[PDB]
């Protein structure tokens, strides 16, 4: 089901891929393997110019990494950097302080990405 | 002559039959010549390679220029009946009747292909003129027959033992099918087989007791019944090559896209095949491919697609993967499906990319218009637009183009007229694709000498000439259609030129009949607006104008947004006009026929004119100033009896003025 | 003109490189001798080599292309606007009377079956002249292949050592187009002046 | 051989299509009449074909195999497949989805489950959804969207169970109450599924709020039918649904009021005719079938006696509906509409009966004279009223005899001895028609049949016997009269006018004696509504040309139904808009009413700013020498192996020669 | 294929105006040794496609005089400490 979505977004069916990864997450035994889908499937509704949509799958694939002891996998990686940019814009800078710190052990554009996210939030905390 | 199919490698017994009959030819010791038109019939299909593309490429090299007799079936019973017809046919086939007699033996099979390279084949012409001792004909190496010899030749060395075992197991079986058939009983007994068997039979070196035995060896291996047979193998019925396949398959596609053929003995043979020479003949999915688009069937015509072009890629080095999508994309828009082949043909661009060839780049443009050709209202989804195009490929080159020009101007044609283009242009550029189409073969370009056709009656029959039209309308070639749309649509628009002369003849109760499957019918858009063309005027005749009204406007409003098509628009309005005058008003419609009047006049097709000026009449003769009305019509009555299918309506209106 | 200029010179160069050397019925059966076995009978290999030559074979196919190529072009290019403009002058031509016998009212008529005549004649030369383009379409493909595989008898002829670029494998039915030209050029209807095209009708 | 399928698809209404199963379950063909569209294949044994929609507004064709489904879009896309838990027994079409019921037994031992076998889809994608029921082989279902009654039946028990089922959506997805049971006879035996089923045959009926279900078995000629009223207050009580618990008086067992009701063949409902009407068919001999027509609600009855033997067959059933003739002509479906609106459902339904009677004998009669076409309904909705108004002539008059067939019917009879409909309700079809042809009259393209209605209408005048008045208002120059006046829409505009000489008039339309809401007015006479309205609002004194756009625009003017008007209304306001082509230049919305590109163009770019759509780029209609044949070939040959910018600078700047000194 | 200068009249005209990788397919790849079929010449690839005929008739071709070239090399008879590749080379110095 995962490489269904795949071909359809690589074919400009986003209204289909969006269902085809739906029906991959129940099919998953395990919580751990979506944490790949979900950022994907945020993506997806990004270009489908809804952010506010987004969100919801985006609070749970890091929620993930919380349930899991920390796992700290790349792309939880890339979605708390993308969430913590996305609550700046949204005005809380309390609430984007602890996306940047506990992305802080990722690669290292993923570090600075979010150290320098962390001294932006700090400024007007 | 039914059985099993097999290809095989080896010598087909169909093969010997001309191995049998040249034989006879070189020996000119029977004084028996077998006319020319008979080898040509007989070796020519197993000359090898043809090629046929799937779609994307119709008889651009496979039509004959002389039409060729079909291809015979590797049966006894057919190739005979080809001599059979002859007077003295039956001379040569009984020559060939004999030999077969004669022939009883593995052994003697081998002493016909001793024979002919030792004496009959020769190496080259330097040699003819050195041997005028020998009492039979030679043959040349380059030569028609010489070439198919040194083939067969090299197919009989090529094997161990084992394969001729095959040869006469399948040839004793070859054989005994034509004994139980009735024109064997016809020629039980004739003479002239035992005078001809015992010429060759001669010099057997025993006649006492190894032929008391000989006999016992064929006769324990062949089915006397008398006891159990030794079992064997199944072995099959019919054994052809590869090359004699192709011309016989290609043959029948042709001969079913649009001397008789054996329909039934080809299909019944093509369905017995172990599906490993299907491997090594993938044209046989393609055969089921053109019948399932026959019956309208859409996944059995799918399957076939993609069994077909999986492998066709592989077989061939080249990359075909850029040319797999566009034969779908076909497959689709012959099913109206239009938006799923849409894209299709994007991913086809990027592989073209990939490949970083020019020449099929020439090849999918070219498939972009053509289907937008049919489908005019996708233009605006393309990436590319349609005159982008056409200036691409008037500078594509001045080499290795051939038919990219005749195929560019005709786009430009069609175009020039739907934007309304001033005549003097529109000529011009008909004039251009005119030129360039005739000056290479015309009958060898079918597609693109039928399109010239439809263009230049259209072209014609929009200026009023019917006389020109009529003279190039029986050129224009009916029920064959074209590619990539649909495969009924000749039926649909054979039918719709039907409704029309049923309308004319006052048949409402067919015609109306006919719009009920309008609704639910899947229309290319061509056939869509002759239809909703044809309600409009059909609900004119009924008399109710309130439901015409508010639909012709809905029709050209959608005629000028989603197609940009003048020619639809202007027929569209003056049926609004006729619906505003025959209901006794007709005074709206003045501004709007003097805008046109003017607008054509520039535009300078007579027709246009001509067709307003009437309208303008008729509606100042339902104003009561019909004295200013006769007094135009008398100036201007020599220049409108040019035209004459408005002469009805012109002499019509004479007798009201009288 | 192109009975004069492309058709007359064309068939005299073949009538006496042919008759007037070998003659016409022996030529047809030994060619087609050459074709199907590759006998040269010893006559035949001095008209290659004396008759024909390579000087004539490139005047020949010099000869033939022109007789070919430019006859489609006259036929396309002048036969094709002619006829359709005498039918536009024939379509206005009835109109003018039909009229000024209507509007002048006068009492003596002047019958059109004269001009219907025209016009269907003048329809009649279109349909005529099409099938001609269409048939010298083909006419080309069997010329070509002739000389293609002339080309390699001859120069095999007067070489011994020639290595054969063209191979027959390359069509099915490349015997019938060769032998389909022969017919056309070497029989009594060829002989005729009118083998190009029906000149005289 | 091919088998035809009786109902395939719910469509609100039916579809034009057809469904052709092999002699074997192997092939789907969909012909439409003679045309095999789309076919389909298979090695398994095919259950059913659909062409039902899955909640997402598709259009698409799907076939269910024993264990697969393959749904294959037909208006846009491609193919789909899903594959099911379990085997499928069989699949029963319903709004929006499929209602898929278990294979009970296979061998012969005979075991079967009765826990959960139902299984509900919306989309394919989607997953199942399980039934819900509260206080069993499901032999019918409501498919259509309109009826929602589904009737189940246990083999052993031999009852009925039905229920009211509603469909939930974004797992439970349908429910079901049960309301009522019925017993079977017991002569009834049935003994494969489908052929168990095949013997019992049900039907789904449905008028306004009221539905019927038809219960039919032709080896022991049982005939009943159930009816609910579907009250809006009883339905949505929450006792009603949970408990079960119904009234007495809307459940009602009742039969057919047939002559024969013991010797039906068989019956179908008219796809033509949407309401409850039923084809029933009847025979009284090996060679011939009588056809009637019959109302499950109202017990009217249409003899008809029309007679066909080959027709009775199942495949033939289109030429079987098409056989009954509906007026197909878009004149009377509106003066069949009135009459709906305007007439009891009892008397209407006896009023198509009896149209259709005199349709097919003036067909009969009429031997194709000219050409026939909405003179013949005309004819026959003229010679109906006229019948029912003029008193029967003696059985000696010549009259009589030509007419003959239409009196003795039971229906003609009834419809004219029942006194009261007669003495009041035919005055009021008048009164509804002449309002028609009033209407007629503001659409100058239907002046013809607009002059039609007159001579009947001065036909019916003087049948009825009403005030020189109402003739004289047709001429140039016993029942009562609810009006005194004839209701014309000219005199009361001309009445609010400015400079009116006549005195205020209102029009008095039939609103208000069809006892319905204006929304059922609006349908039928939508000029007369608009133009009563335009006139309201542009006649006040406090009016200003500005408003007239949005007053055209909310009463749903378009260009076409403005150049459609007998002079009169049009002119002024066609010079009221001529007014505003002239100040108008500040993009005031609702520009489509106007012809000037500019401003709906700009207003286009507006409004596409505004919401962050179709930016048509205008083609430059450019426009000389025709010069020779030879000259363009060589010009195409030779072809074939910033101006702007510079011109505009000389434009934008110009008076001066500084800038080519400058360069 | 006329390449638009095979037509008489637009060769004219522009006198006037001037004034492949191989990949192995399944049936290459036999059973005995892992090495696919590389075809010798362009003429056994028929349009690409490696016609079976011609591969099989050159493998015959090869394999018919390696029983004859057999002998050659590496076999050596007892008593001769010599192969025979030799004995035809001196032979060809003995005449020669």
């Amino acid at each position: 089901w995962q490489v269904l979505g795949e071909c359809y977004s690589k074919t400009g069916n986003k209204v289909e891929a969006i269902k085809c990864y739906k029906r991959s997450i129940k099919a998953s035994q395990t919580v751990d393997q979506n944490t790949s889908i979900y950022y994907r499937l945020a993506q997806l509704y990004e270009e489908l110019e809804d952010l506010q949509e987004c969100k919801k799958f985006m609070m749970k694939c890091v929620d993930v990494e919380e349930l899991l002891e920390g796992i700290v996998t790349d792309e939880t990686v890339k979605a708390r950097l993308w969430l913590a940019i996305f609550e700046i814009k949204a005005g809380n800078y309390q609430l984007a302080y602890d996306y940047a710190m506990g992305v802080s052990s990722g690669t290292s554009q993923e570090i600075e990405e979010a150290r320098m996210l962390a001294r932006e939030c700090r400024r007007h905390m | 002559k039914y059985g099993p199919l097999g290809i095989t490698n080896f010598i087909t017994p169909y093969d010997l039959c001309i191995l049998i009959l040249i034989h006879a030819h070189c020996s000119q010791d029977n004084g028996i010549s077998v006319p020319t038109a008979v080898f040509l019939r007989l070796i020519s299909p197993t000359r090898p390679s043809l090629e046929w593309n799937p779609l994307l490429k119709d008889n651009s090299n496979l039509r004959s220029s002389s039409i060729v007799p079909p291809p015979v079936l590797p049966i006894l019973d057919n190739i005979i009946r080809i001599l059979l017809d002859d007077k003295d046919g039956n001379k040569i086939a009984l020559t060939l009747m004999g030999y077969l007699e004669a022939i009883n033996g593995l052994d003697s099979i081998n002493r016909l292909m001793m024979d002919l390279e030792k004496n009959c084949l020769v190496n080259n012409y330097r040699s003819m003129k050195m041997r005028t001792t020998s009492t039979r004909r030679q043959m040349t190496r380059a030569s028609f027959l010489g070439t198919f010899l040194s083939t067969c030749i090299r197919k009989y060395q090529i094997g161990d033992f084992e394969m001729r075992e095959t040869i006469w197991i399948n040839l004793q079986n070859f054989k005994t099918v034509f004994k139980h058939t009735p024109l064997w009983l016809r020629f039980k007994d004739n003479v002239h087989i035992q005078k001809v068997k015992n010429c060759l039979l001669a010099n057997d070196e025993i006649s006492v007791e190894d032929q008391q035995m000989v006999e016992f060896f064929q006769h324990f291996n062949n089915g006397n019944d008398a006891d159990s047979k030794t079992m064997n193998e199944e072995n099959y019925g019919t054994l052809i090559s590869i090359q004699h396949l192709q011309s016989i398959v290609n043959r029948q596609i042709v001969n079913w896209l649009d001397y008789e053929e054996q329909s039934g003995l080809v299909f019944d043979l093509l369905d017995t095949l172990s599906l490993n020479d299907a491997t090594k003949f993938p044209l046989i999915f393609i055969l089921k491919y053109l019948e399932a688009i026959k019956e309208n069937s859409y996944q059995t015509a799918l399957d076939s697609l993609h069994n077909y072009f999986d492998y066709k890629s592989t077989g061939n080095s080249q990359n075909y993967f850029h040319i797999s999508l566009l034969s779908l994309a076909t497959f689709h828009s012959s099913f109206n499906e239009c938006d799923a082949a849409i894209n299709s043909f994007e991913e086809a661009t990027r592989i073209a990319r990939e490949n970083k060839d020019m020449e099929t780049l020439n090849l999918i443009m070219i498939w972009i218009i053509n289907f937008i050709e049919v489908h005019p209202e996708y233009a605006n989804r393309f990436y590319i637009t349609v005159e982008q195009i056409i200036k691409y490929l008037k500078n594509s080159s001045d080499v290795e183009d051939a038919n990219i020009f005749s195929n560019a101007y005709k786009f430009e044609t069609l175009l020039s007229m739907v934007k309304e283009s001033k005549t003097a242009e529109v000529s011009s550029s008909l004039l251009k694709f005119m030129a360039i189409t005739l000056q290479n073969v015309p009958s060898q370009n079918f597609d693109l000498f039928q399109s010239l056709v439809s263009y230049e009656v259209k072209f014609w029959k929009e200026l009023g000439y019917e006389s020109i039209s009529d003279v190039y309308e029986k050129f224009l070639s009916k029920t064959s259609s074209s590619s990539l749309r649909n495969y009924d649509s000749s039926i649909i628009n054979q039918d719709i030129k039907v409704a029309f002369k049923a309308l004319e003849e006052d048949d409402f109760l067919k015609v109306k009949q006919y719009l009920l499957k309008s609704e639910s019918l899947e229309l290319d858009y061509d056939q869509k607006i002759n239809l909703k063309y044809l309600r409009v005027k059909y609900l004119v005749k009924i008399g109710d104008y309130d439901l015409s009204m508010r639909l012709i406007n809905q029709y050209v409003k959608e005629c000028c947004e989603e197609v940009a098509d003048s020619n639809w628009r202007f027929k569209f309005e003056i049926e609004s006009i006729n619906v505003l005058l025959l209901s006794d008003v007709g005074i709206r419609s003045l501004p709007k026929i003097i805008k046109l009047i003017d607008e054509y006049k520039e535009i300078g097709n007579p027709l246009r004119c001509v067709i307003l000026l009437l309208k303008l009449c008729e509606v100042l003769i339902q104003v009561g100033k019909s004295m200013e009305a006769e007094c135009l019509i008398s100036c201007n009555l020599s220049t409108i009896l040019e035209f004459p299918f408005v002469r009805k309506k012109t002499d019509e209106l004479l007798e009201s003025l009288s | 003109f192109i009975n004069r200029e492309l058709a007359t010179p064309y068939l005299d160069f073949v009538k006496r490189l042919c008759d007037e050397a070998y003659g016409y019925g022996k030529l047809k059966s030994e060619l087609e001798a050459l074709f199907l076995l590759g006998e040269i009978s010893c006559d035949l290999e001095d008209w290659l080599c004396n008759s024909v030559g390579e000087k004539n074979f490139k005047r020949w196919k010099y000869l033939g292309c022109e007789a070919y190529q430019k006859t489609v072009q006259i036929l396309t290019l002048i036969f094709v606007p002619a006829c359709e403009r005498i039918i536009i002058y024939v379509e206005k031509l009835r109109a003018i009377l039909q009229a000024f016998s209507i509007q002048n009212k006068l009492s003596y008529t002047s019958d059109l079956t004269a001009v219907e005549v025209l016009l269907k004649s003048s329809q009649k030369l279109l349909t005529m002249t099409l099938n001609s383009i269409i048939g010298l379409g083909r006419d080309e493909t069997l010329f070509e292949k002739f000389f293609i595989w002339f080309n390699d008898r001859l120069h095999e002829a007067l070489d011994e050592d020639y290595k054969l670029k063209f191979q027959f494998e390359d069509d099915l039915y490349f015997g019938y187009d060769l032998l389909s030209y022969f017919d056309r050029i070497l029989s009594k209807k060829g002989t005729e002046p009118s083998s190009i095209i029906d000149v005289k009708l | 051989e091919w088998q035809l399928q009786i109902n395939i698809t719910n469509k609100i209404g039916g579809i034009n299509g057809d469904i052709w199963l092999s002699r074997d379950g192997r092939s789907v063909k969909w012909c439409i009449e003679d045309q095999c569209l789309r076919q389909f294949t298979y090695n398994q044994k095919i259950i059913k074909a659909g062409y039902i929609d899955f909640e997402k507004t598709p259009d698409c064709f799907v076939v269910v195999l024993s264990d697969i489904a393959h749904v294959y879009m037909l208006k846009n896309g491609g193919s789909t497949t899903v594959c099911f838990p379990f085997q499928i027994g069989n699949a029963f079409w319903y709004a929006n989805g499929v209602i898929l019921e278990r294979e009970t037994s296979a061998s012969k031992p005979i075991e079967f489950d009765l826990k959960h076998k139902y299984i509900t889809l919306t989309d394919p994608m989607a997953p199942f959804g399980l039934i819900s029921i509260t206080n069993f082989q499901l032999v019918l279902f409501p498919s259509d969207k309109d009826k929602c009654i589904a009737v189940f039946l246990d083999r052993n028990s031999k009852v009925l169970r039905f229920y009211y089922s509603r469909i939930l959506s974004s797992s439970k997805d349908i429910v079901l109450t049960e309301i009522s049971s019925l017993k079977l006879p017991d002569d009834i035996i049935f003994t494969r599924l489908s052929s168990i089923l095949s013997k019992l045959k049900f039907l789904s009926l449905r008028f306004e709020r009221r539905e019927g279900l038809l219960i039919f078995h032709e080896p022991t000629h049982f005939c009943k039918i159930w009816l609910i009223d579907l009250l809006p207050d009883v339905l949505d009580s929450i006792p009603f649904k949970i408990y079960g618990n119904s009234p007495q008086n809307m459940i009602r067992l009742e039969n057919l009021k047939l002559k024969e009701p013991s010797r039906i063949q068989a019956m179908y409902i008219h796809e033509l005719l949407e309401s409850c009407l039923i084809l029933v068919s009847e025979g009284q001999n090996k060679e011939e079938y009588k056809a009637c027509l019959y109302d499950p609600f109202v017990k009217i009855t249409s003899p008809s006696k029309n007679i066909s033997e080959e027709l009775t067959k199942q495949n033939s059933l289109p030429s079987l509906q098409k056989l009954f003739p509906y007026p197909e002509t878009s004149f009377t479906k509106l003066c069949f509409e009135a009459v709906k609106y305007i007439t009891s459902p009892a008397f209407n339904i006896s009023f198509i009966f009896l149209w259709q009677s005199a349709y097919s004998i003036l067909l009969s009669r009429a031997n194709d004279d000219v050409v026939g076409g909405l003179k013949m309904e005309h004819d026959a909705f003229s010679l109906v009223l006229s019948l029912l108004i003029l008193p029967i002539p003696s059985s000696s008059a010549q009259e009589y005899q030509e007419y003959k067939e239409i009196y003795e019917r039971d229906l003609f009879q009834h419809l004219k001895q029942d006194s009261e409909i007669t003495s009041s309700v035919l005055p009021r079809i008048v009164i509804g028609l002449h309002l028609i042809r009033e209407e007629y009259s503001l659409n100058v393209l239907c002046r013809n049949e607009h002059a039609l209605l007159g001579q009947f209408l001065r036909f019916a005048t003087a049948a009825m016997g009403w005030p020189d008045l109402w003739q004289s208002y047709y001429v140039p120059k016993t029942f009562f009269h609810p009006l005194d006046e004839p209701p014309s829409i000219t005199k009361s505009l001309y009445s609010i006018t400015e400079n009116s000489s006549i005195p205020l008039c209102p029009f008095i339309s039939f609103s208000r004696l069809v006892a319905t809401d204006t929304q059922v007015e609006l349908r039928i006479t939508p000029r007369s509504f608009k133009i009563l309205g335009l006139y309201e609002l542009v006649h006040s004194p406090n009016f200003l040309p500005d408003y007239v756009l949005g007053i055209l625009s909310s009463f749903k003017v378009d260009k076409d139904e403005l150049q459609t008007y007998p002079l009169g209304i049009l002119v002024p306001l066609q010079n009221i808009l001529k007014i505003l082509e002239d100040k108008l230049s500040e993009v005031r919305d609702n520009l489509e009413l106007l012809d000037r590109a500019d401003l709906q163009r700009c207003s286009a770019i507006i409004n596409s700013i505004r919401s962050d759509c179709k930016v048509p780029l205008a083609k430059n209609r450019s426009s000389k020498k025709p010069s020779d044949i030879y000259s363009i070939l060589s010009e195409i040959v030779k072809s074939a192996s910033g101006r702007s910018l510079k011109l505009n600078a000389g434009l934008i700047f110009s008076e001066d020669k500084r800038f080519t000194h400058v360069v | 294929a006329r390449a638009l200068r095979d037509i008489s009249l637009f060769n004219d005209i522009r006198k006037d105006q001037n004034s492949v990788k191989y990949i192995p397919s399944l049936s290459a790849y036999n059973v005995f040794n892992e090495f696919p079929y590389y075809p010798t010449s362009a003429s056994q690839l028929l349009d690409g496609k490696l016609d079976e005929f011609l591969m099989l008739s050159e493998q015959y071709k090869s394999r018919l005089p390696k029983i004859r070239k057999l002998g050659w090399n590496r076999f050596k008879p007892i008593g001769i400490n010599k192969t025979m590749y030799e004995l035809e080379m001196l032979r060809s110095r003995a005449r020669a």
